[PDB]
């Protein structure tokens, strides 16, 4: 998943969408005092996996796209347009992000 | 029992909030968590009578 928000651990709000492998999970934590809570199935799913997350006024809007990769070496020259999936109103700054290993 | 922030570095974007409570630089001098001179605590509460 990815975590957004303007600090790390706390003193600000941040945000977490965490996801495994079998149930495709898309809890939203406003923990850092709970105020939003949702989840739902479609998230996730030699490939190659598109995403585009946007906040405008305070909308998270999350488009996904997968498409086949051959020759995975730098990036491939065609088209391949994102459709949108997830629209969330968190409501928050996202000032910074940090991919989760 | 309602407070409003009247202290802050930067102008709120459209729907989004701010419940951080850190004392605002209003001068040069750090207040490092302790209110004082030129160091102001950013939630006022209100006097409704
Ligand atoms: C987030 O806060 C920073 C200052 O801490 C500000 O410069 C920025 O414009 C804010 N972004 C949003 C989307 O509110």
């Amino acid at each position: 998943g990815w975590i957004f928000g303007t600090t790390l651990d706390s003193k600000t709000q941040s945000l977490l969408i965490v996801n495994n492998a079998t149930n495709v999970v898309i809890k939203v934590c406003e923990f850092q005092n709970c105020t939003f809570e949702y989840v739902s199935q479609p998230f996730l799913m030699k490939n190659l996996r598109e995403f585009v997350f946007k906040n405008i006024d305070g909308y998270f809007k999350i488009y996904s796209k997968h498409t086949p990769i051959n020759l995975e070496r730098d990036l491939p020259q065609g088209f391949s347009a994102l459709e949108p999936l997830v629209d969330l109103p968190i409501g928050i700054n996202i000032t910074r992000f940090q991919t989760l290993l | 029992n309602y407070l409003y922030r009247l202290f802050r570095k930067s102008k709120l974007k459209p729907f989004e909030r701010d419940i951080s409570t850190e004392i605002y630089q209003a001068g040069n001098r750090p207040c490092n968590g302790v209110a004082g001179p030129n160091c102001y605590s950013p939630l006022q509460s209100y006097g409704f009578r």
